[PDB]
């Protein structure tokens, strides 16, 4: 449903996302593909936009972040803990999740990276759709 | 070997106007070119700049080419030298509304005689649809402090610091902020006078 905007008045924490996402990135080179923009929100309202990214956020945690927990650091042991207390908060919109998570798959590892390389797109999408 | 020929290759970014810059490398070489390149992240095909095209220049101004807010971006620089050496490198890949400087403010300080009027001007950018920054950023802010230390902000333009001692010298500071981003302007300064308080008896 919803998240208060004081989870997004910290710079710190928000920095050390955009940092996570920019390491990844760093790794991803494949400057073809964009996972989370665009299509994503396709059909759907933007009052339906917060359930949406609630259900990619947990995709990324359970899916992606979860099999990497072992790089980038140490920026990815200070922001999984964060984005999982914004899962904890927030505990049609299948077909366009299901989409991120098949291209995700058709990359393969690479697509993992780049997923974590997005998190800067993840985690303001997730502000604009649930403040 | 790329990094011989071409090093810190990025955009420089402030209130959006995005502005590609490199160097050379360490391994050469006064006799050379670079041209341009730019691609949206998530496209296929790579764009050449008109005007940026074995330029001995070392900058590019991308600002139009990379203006829309809802994209991301990347550049790349190809240097040639006269020797037929050659090196491409890539920028990282940018963000405008991540990435981009805010500048302090333009404000208006108005000296009366008990206070200080303060008028901060929207900003505008080179956004197309001219949005300002007040537009972009739905959670900006302003944050006023007069050195007296007195504490104003808001949304709104305009602000007013009374109970100030007439004839008095203060200094104002004023900056951009949007918490979501994490983003903050420098502040804007002002030093103003109240003004003299001619009252007789």
């Amino acid at each position: 449903a919803r998240l208060d905007k004081s989870n997004f008045q910290q710079p710190y924490i928000t920095n050390r996302t955009f940092m996570l996402a920019k390491e990844a990135s760093l790794a991803d080179n494949n400057t073809d593909v964009r996972l989370i923009g665009e299509k994503l929100f396709h059909g759907v309202s933007m009052s339906e936009r917060c359930y949406l990214m609630k259900q990619v956020l947990n995709f990324t945690l359970e899916e992606v972040l979860f099999p990497q927990s072992d790089r980038f650091q140490p920026y990815m042991q200070e922001v999984v803990p964060f984005l999982a207390r914004l899962s904890n908060r927030l505990s049609h919109i299948q077909r366009n999740v299901q989409k991120l998570k098949d291209t995700v798959k058709k990359l393969g590892e690479s697509g993992e990276i780049k997923a974590i390389g997005e998190l800067d797109l993840l985690f303001m999408s997730l502000r604009n759709a649930c403040i | 070997d790329p990094s011989d020929l071409l090093q810190h290759v990025k955009f420089q970014s402030s209130n959006f106007e995005n502005i590609l810059t490199w160097d050379s490398g360490p391994e050469g070489t006064p006799d050379t070119v670079y041209s341009i390149e730019y691609k949206t992240y998530g496209e296929r095909d790579w764009v050449a700049k008109k005007g940026c095209q074995r330029i001995t220049r070392k900058s590019c101004n991308l600002t139009v080419e990379t203006g829309n807010l809802t994209e991301l971006y990347y550049a790349r620089v190809t240097a040639v030298s006269a020797g037929g050496r050659s090196a491409t490198k890539m920028t990282d890949r940018f963000s405008s509304l991540q990435h981009t400087t805010l500048k302090p403010p333009d404000v208006t300080c108005i000296s009366k005689v008990r206070s200080i009027q303060m008028i901060v001007h929207p900003t505008p950018t080179p956004i197309r649809a001219r949005l300002t920054l007040e537009d972009i950023f739905h959670d900006l802010f302003y944050h006023l402090e007069l050195q007296v230390q007195m504490h104003l902000g808001g949304k709104q333009r305009e602000y007013e610091f009374f109970g100030l001692t007439p004839d008095t010298e203060f200094l104002g500071t004023i900056m951009i902020l949007v918490p979501t981003w994490a983003k903050e302007s420098a502040p804007y300064m002002c030093r103003v006078k109240t003004l003299p308080d001619r009252t007789w008896t």
